[PDB]
């Protein structure tokens, strides 16, 4: 697997060189943000259940047909699958967020997912919508916690977004 | 599709391109809206290297998009020989096994359990080997230790998606390929709730195991030869899952861990649930 | 590549569960330590060369016969190689300190070490000395935790080599 | 089979089960009626409490019966 | 039981390798954090009772009908149980903080939660409120990291329950 | 599994009670020693290879017959095993040392070891001896390191001993 | 497994010595007989089917109850087993004969056979009988071939016997 | 133990089939060869000692520094060992010739060779020379097939060692 | 296909090792024997026909009723088949001799023998006689090892049939 640190290493390796001082300073600062980074993750994990629950409600309100007989979410078993899928995507996203790298996410979570959905007949599009729905709710928590020292999380927030979006895109 | 010549009359490596056709790219000469013909939704042409650039751009500039390109030498090659897997061979570990016989079961177990994937000396597992050969562990129990090992998770399970890891498991622990989406779905769910250890157990625990290569027989390739309750497609799947000897399951290759068995093929053999 | 961060993800992933407090605690550990680790790397990176010279040299003192004609230590090509090699180990060790895990070391250096060495008849012993000599020098430029870290990794190789 | 150490890497309380062996449980890879080994009419395997239920059920449906259960330790 | 320390051992053990720097880093993390964790536990332990009363109570306000005759909330036995239960959850939460892992929670509370609750028709919802109400109170007696820790664990249950 | 912390918990659980304040103070102080604890472990791991190498040499100098034809450490194959085993035991011991508890060692490693040795015909006595030889060498390092802050490690040193000894005893 | 040669080696190994000249001369002569040895084996294998068929007929003529309802060779299923078993034993015997050593036979076939038979309720006595019946028939062929160079096979014949008998004994 | 005879039995046994013509053909091959093999063994057995002396010696010429104090070749104990070892290899080689398979070699010498050698820092190289020197001497006392056989086995070790 | 040569390769291959002395010994066996084997084949090939006639015939003597109308032996078609078959059996036996293994026999004749025979109600007995009668004739044209070989293979079928 890979993450922010490891990555930079690898790059350096192919040049055949010790790390640039400049490059260290990327990592040095990355460290400093850790604490912020962590809390971000913590927030997602803490609210997981909810995030999904929420997103689902909205997805079904929008695309009524999903829950109608003949739709992809019907019946129960299919509905359960749809909920399960949302969780899986989320879980990975979180992982990435901690790593500070998309890779992990791109590998197990998404590589191949789109094709599966097409064969199944689940509308890749609808799933993508849900991924976004999730995104927004999630950010909601990341960005509005309680008992944390107040400061700027934007940097992290955006990176979070990106992860969600890579997801949305590759699925779609 | 089959390509009939590897090289153009003028020297030039032919490449086989596959595209999703679009109405603009080819259309029937009828009145009314332009339609391509349905049977050629995925079209394939063989182009010399020289025309390849222009051909690909034209395809893309229209609504087309390139499913894949592949050298015509690799394509238009024999389907893998099944000589070695038609009759697997089969290894039994007797009780009171010689030093050598235990060795030979260990090797066989690595080869089958890990795909032609190479296992380095540092990767190999002294501790689980140590248990076999003084007794205490079955062949079946050793196999369960391998599929619990990190080495196994690193290759097959941590890089690829669960949907691929499933068939990848079906091959290692049972010669068979998967038959019907139902199977893939059940494993995916079991993994979500029970987690990775339970999933692994469920193959070794299952009745096909024990009914075949029950205990103290290293698992061998059952597919490629007719099995009970095995859809025919499954036999063709096996040809996708198993490419040759000295073909492996590698995380190491470019985009290493993809799905040999297209999801639409599974749905053919049985769709429902 | 095994670093702290990758591992906890892996473990979390296997069980099929969210990263919970347990793992974050661990992560936190890696980050706190980094400051020391990073320092050590800056120190090695700077003195690299000098460490290398000193090491290569040492080896020859330790094993005079190597420099005799018809041996491995003999003729510049080999000396060049010998230099190169030591530098590679150092580069991975610096990478490891920063990555916060043995990962980089394992994958580049360690895995396949034996067989390479066997087929080309490189005697582990040599490398070892190199390292030891290094360790000794490093034991001046560094101090406290930074030092401790440097050691850990250097040793890790000694153990792998032997 | 006497456990040289805790067999299972994953850790729970471990129990030693001794089973009378049907030919089905451990058929030999031979032509004709498969024969479980003579030397071990009674296989004896240590099992984690977690895997103890499955193991027993699978043993049961197969002819063989549990001679005796004993905590591994 | 899953704690930081147990896990790294486990991982090391599976690999078949000595504890190297990687794992120790992680361990270190657990120990540094402990000081905060421990503090939180001392705070919960002390106010236990009061938290419990408040919670039980809350639940009834939230779900008046429970206290009506022929319901579950009705008649002292049930109230006693309801108290007990919440108290048990608190004890495990304190245990977890100290152990530095979800372990204690997982094994006592979580595993089998669903089926128990199904067979006796305990509605998760209830418990949840209890917890939430608690969380709110705890959000006064504690502050900074100590607080953060307390939350994490409390939540972990909410998520498991839901 | 188990370790110092978890253990105390479990005890508390059966009484049905919150942890006693007294009991916390055991753990509180245990934490404080961490740093020492860690370095101890680090020292073993760092020197592992050597520890063994050493112990072996001495073991074979003493019991010449082990390496003679007909002995237990002959031929190569067997010798290899014997080395491997020693190492394992060590590995576990270390684990315990970190955990702050014998359990892990007893359950994964020692349990059934004796009987194995017996069945094989391996002379348990000698095994035990080797374990001790190891012990002494190991302590050697734990107690004489480089770059560590000077202070008292005795407490840890003794606990280390005990682990080694449980090993020696149960094997023997 | 083991055989005449390997065996002698092993013995020699524990003494720690080169092979005694005397000992070589055992093997030297053993070689010389090879050709005879081989033909012996060949004779059994060639006639296998028959040997059994024959023995069975006789076995059932004698112990009529085995084939009656309530007996052990009834019904078909059981009968099949009983035939199969006889064959196996034969197979092994042959193996031994070639190896020039009982081991293979004892280890992979005889060991634990008795107890199995007991647990099932198979009458060990009868099994033993069958083995003998086989023995006699088998010798019959070994000893009376056509188109082989005429000479004395006794030495081999007796060794053959012994193998059969070890079988008979351990089963019984 | 792997010899021709054992193997065919094994193969026959696995399939669950009588020894048919196929296997006997193989057997016939062995035992025909034996006459040459046996001869070779008688020759090695007799000159054993002398071969050993010569070898040990050789090694020292080849690697002078070994005999210096503080080295491995130095001090009688080590010399004794060195002798012993070479003698063991020779005994197994004689055993193999007679057994008519590599079996004896594999199980005594080869299996675990690497790790032993690693942990005690025996350099394969040495052994090799020993063998080579031997091979050279044997290349006088023997001739034709007997010789060929002797070589095969001697080499087999060279390859295993390297 | 199972021949001596293929097998040793297979065995070598499984263990993952080069062909060492062990296997070559075996191979040698196959080659030396061939001279006899080959001779036998030349003899059978030549007299084929005559053997076949004689056999077919025999069968009828042995089982008169077959030639009666409404039976299987009756009407030329069947006789033709009967001839064909025995000729095929003979051809495979000749093939095996040359290949130096049962291989050819196993794959063509033996595998699936039973079920074929069952579904078409061919009585093994018949074939057997054919073979036996053959064996008897062959027992004149051949002698010594050539003969021995011929027998082995002929029998191998008898056993498979029965
Ligand atoms: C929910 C947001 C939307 C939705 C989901 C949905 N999925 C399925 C069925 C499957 N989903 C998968 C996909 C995966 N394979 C993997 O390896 C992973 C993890 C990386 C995933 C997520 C698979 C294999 C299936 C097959 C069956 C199963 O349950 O596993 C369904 C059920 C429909 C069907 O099975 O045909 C649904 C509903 N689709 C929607 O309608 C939502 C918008
Ligand atoms: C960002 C979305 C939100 C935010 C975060 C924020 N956090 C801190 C500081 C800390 N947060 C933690 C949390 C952890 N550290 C760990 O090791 C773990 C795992 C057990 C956690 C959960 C810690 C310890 C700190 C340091 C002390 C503190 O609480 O302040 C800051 C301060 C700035 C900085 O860290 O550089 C900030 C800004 N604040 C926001 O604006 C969001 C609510
Ligand atoms: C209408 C009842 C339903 C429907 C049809 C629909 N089809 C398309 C697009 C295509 N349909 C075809 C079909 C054919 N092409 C052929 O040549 C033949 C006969 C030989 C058939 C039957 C094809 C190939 C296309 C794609 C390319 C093209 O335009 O020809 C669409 C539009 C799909 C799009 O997104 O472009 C639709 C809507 N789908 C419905 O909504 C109805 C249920
Ligand atoms: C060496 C001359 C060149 C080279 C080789 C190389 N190979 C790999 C990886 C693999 N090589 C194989 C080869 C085979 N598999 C078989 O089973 C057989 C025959 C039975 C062969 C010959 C396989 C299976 C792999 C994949 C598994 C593995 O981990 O090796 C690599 C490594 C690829 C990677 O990216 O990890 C290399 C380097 N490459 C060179 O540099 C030489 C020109
Ligand atoms: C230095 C102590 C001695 C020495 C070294 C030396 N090395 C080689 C050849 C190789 N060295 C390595 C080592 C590495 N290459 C890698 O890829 C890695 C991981 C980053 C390592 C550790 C390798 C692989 C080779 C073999 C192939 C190559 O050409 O690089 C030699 C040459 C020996 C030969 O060609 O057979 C030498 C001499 N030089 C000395 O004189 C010291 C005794
Ligand atoms: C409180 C919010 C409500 C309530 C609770 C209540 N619980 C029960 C019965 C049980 N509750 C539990 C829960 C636990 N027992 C444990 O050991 C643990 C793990 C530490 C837990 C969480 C269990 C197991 C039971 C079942 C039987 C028992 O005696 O434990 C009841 C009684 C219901 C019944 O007997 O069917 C009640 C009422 N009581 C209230 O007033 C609230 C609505
Ligand atoms: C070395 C100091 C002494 C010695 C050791 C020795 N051990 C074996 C064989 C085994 N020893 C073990 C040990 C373990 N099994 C486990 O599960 C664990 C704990 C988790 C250990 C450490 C086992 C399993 C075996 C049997 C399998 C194997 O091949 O090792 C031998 C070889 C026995 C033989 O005759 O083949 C030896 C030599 N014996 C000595 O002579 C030393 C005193
Ligand atoms: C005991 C056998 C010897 C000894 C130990 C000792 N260590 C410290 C202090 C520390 N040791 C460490 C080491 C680590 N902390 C980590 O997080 C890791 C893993 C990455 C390690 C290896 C640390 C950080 C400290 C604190 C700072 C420091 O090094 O001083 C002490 C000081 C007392 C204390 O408890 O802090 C002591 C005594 N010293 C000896 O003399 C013994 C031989
Ligand atoms: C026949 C002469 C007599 C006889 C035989 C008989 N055996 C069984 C059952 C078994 N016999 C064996 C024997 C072996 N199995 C092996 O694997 C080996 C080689 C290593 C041997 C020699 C075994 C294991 C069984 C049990 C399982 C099986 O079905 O094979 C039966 C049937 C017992 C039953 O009740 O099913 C019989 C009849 N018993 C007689 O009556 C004859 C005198
Ligand atoms: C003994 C039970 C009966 C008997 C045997 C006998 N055989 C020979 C001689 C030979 N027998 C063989 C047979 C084989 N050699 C092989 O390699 C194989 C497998 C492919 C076989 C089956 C051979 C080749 C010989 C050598 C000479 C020959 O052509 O026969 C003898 C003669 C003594 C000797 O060993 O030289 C004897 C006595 N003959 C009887 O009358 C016994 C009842
Ligand atoms: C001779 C070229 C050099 C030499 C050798 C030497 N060997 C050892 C120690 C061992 N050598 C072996 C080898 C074997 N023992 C066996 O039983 C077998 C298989 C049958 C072999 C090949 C082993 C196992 C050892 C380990 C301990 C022991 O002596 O049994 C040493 C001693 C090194 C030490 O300090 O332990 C030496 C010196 N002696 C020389 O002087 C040459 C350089
Ligand atoms: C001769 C002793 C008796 C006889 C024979 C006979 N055979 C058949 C039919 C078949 N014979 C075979 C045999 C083979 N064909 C092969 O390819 C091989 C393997 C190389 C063999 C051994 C087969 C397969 C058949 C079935 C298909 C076919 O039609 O050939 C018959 C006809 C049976 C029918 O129902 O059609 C007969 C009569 N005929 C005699 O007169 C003897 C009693």
């Amino acid at each position: 697997m890979q993450d922010a640190f490891t990555k930079a290493i690898v790059a350096a390796d192919l040049r055949g060189s010790f790390l640039s001082e400049q490059e260290l300073n990327q990592l040095t600062n990355l460290v400093k943000e850790s604490n912020k980074r962590l809390d971000a993750v913590n927030a997602i994990t803490g609210n997981a259940a909810e995030i999904i629950s929420d997103a689902a409600h909205k997805l079904f309100a929008e695309q009524t047909d999903l829950i109608r007989p003949g739709g992809n979410a019907y019946p129960n078993r299919r509905m359960a699958a749809c909920l399960r899928d949302m969780e899986i995507i989320l879980r990975y996203v979180s992982y990435a967020l901690l790593a500070g790298d998309a890779s992990v996410l791109e590998d197990r979570c998404l590589n191949g997912l789109k094709e599966t959905y097409v064969a199944l007949g689940t509308p890749t599009r609808s799933v993508a919508r849900a991924v976004q729905l999730m995104k927004e709710t999630a950010i909601g928590y990341v960005n509005s916690p309680s008992g944390v020292t107040r400061g700027d999380c934007s940097a992290l927030v955006n990176e979070a977004a990106t992860y969600f979006d890579k997801a949305a895109a590759s699925i779609a | 599709m089959n390509v009939l010549t590897t090289s153009s009359q003028r020297g030039g490596k032919l490449f086989k391109v596959t595209m999703t056709l679009s109405p603009a790219l080819s259309h029937h000469p009828w009145p009314s809206l332009d339609t391509y013909e349905p049977s050629q939704n995925s079209y394939s042409v063989v182009v010399p290297l020289d025309r390849l650039l222009a051909e690909m751009t034209y395809i893309k500039n229209k609504g087309g998009r390139v499913l894949d390109i592949s050298p015509a030498d690799l394509e238009a090659l024999g389907p893998p020989d099944i000589s070695s897997v038609a009759i697997p061979l089969k290894v039994e570990l007797w009780a009171k096994a010689d030093v050598s016989d235990v060795q030979a079961a260990i090797v066989a177990a690595y080869k089958q359990i890990f795909g032609n994937t190479y296992v380095l000396e540092s990767e190999r597992l002294t501790s689980a080997e140590s248990l076999l050969r003084n007794g205490s562990i079955s062949v079946r129990e050793f196999v369960r230790l391998l599929a619990k090992s990190e080495l196994y998770k690193e290759r097959f399970f941590f890089c690829t998606s669960n949907n691929r890891f499933t068939e990848l498991n079906f091959k290692h622990f049972l010669g068979r390929a998967p038959y019907n989406q139902s199977e893939i779905a059940a494993h995916l769910d079991r993994y979500q709730t029970f987690g990775y250890d339970a999933e692994i157990d469920s193959y070794i625990d299952s009745d096909e195991y024990i009914q075949a290569f029950g205990e103290n027989v290293v698992p061998y390739y059952r597919g490629f030869k007719s099995q009970s309750g095995q859809t025919v497609e499954s036999f063709n799947r096996m040809f996708k899952l198993y490419r040759g000897d000295a073909g492996s399951d590698t995380n190491l290759n470019l985009q290493g861990q993809k799905r040999r068995v297209d999801p639409k093929n599974l749905l053919r053999s049985g769709r429902g649930i | 590549m095994k670093t702290v961060i990758t591992e906890v993800i892996a473990s979390a992933d296997s069980q099929g569960r969210f990263l919970n407090n347990t793992e974050l605690q661990a992560a936190n550990g890696r980050f706190q330590r980094a400051t020391a680790s990073m320092e050590a790397a800056r120190a090695l990176t700077s003195n690299a060369d000098s460490l290398v010279k000193g090491a290569v040299q040492e080896v020859y003192n330790k094993f005079p016969y190597l420099t005799q004609p018809g041996q491995m230590g003999y003729g510049d090509t080999n000396q060049a190689k010998c230099a190169r090699d030591i530098s590679h180990y150092l580069r991975f060790i610096t990478y490891s300190l920063v990555a916060g895990g043995t990962g980089p070391l394992d994958d580049y250096i360690v895995a396949g070490l034996r067989e390479v060495n066997r087929t080309f008849n490189l005697s582990p012993s040599w490398y070892i000395e190199a390292l030891k000599h290094i360790k000794g020098k490093v034991g001046s430029q560094l101090s406290g935790q930074p030092l401790t870290e440097a050691n850990a990794y250097i040793d890790y190789c000694i153990n792998a080599l032997s | 089979s006497v456990l040289t150490g805790d067999n299972q890497q994953r850790g729970s309380k471990l129990f030693k089960i001794t089973i009378a062996l049907s030919p089905t449980l451990a058929h030999h890879p031979w032509p004709g009626l498969d024969t479980h080994e003579p030397s071990q009419s009674s296989y004896s395997t240590i099992v984690s409490l977690e895997r103890l239920l499955p193991e027993m059920t699978r043993i049961k449906r197969n002819g063989g019966r549990i001679l005796e259960i004993t905590e591994g330790e």
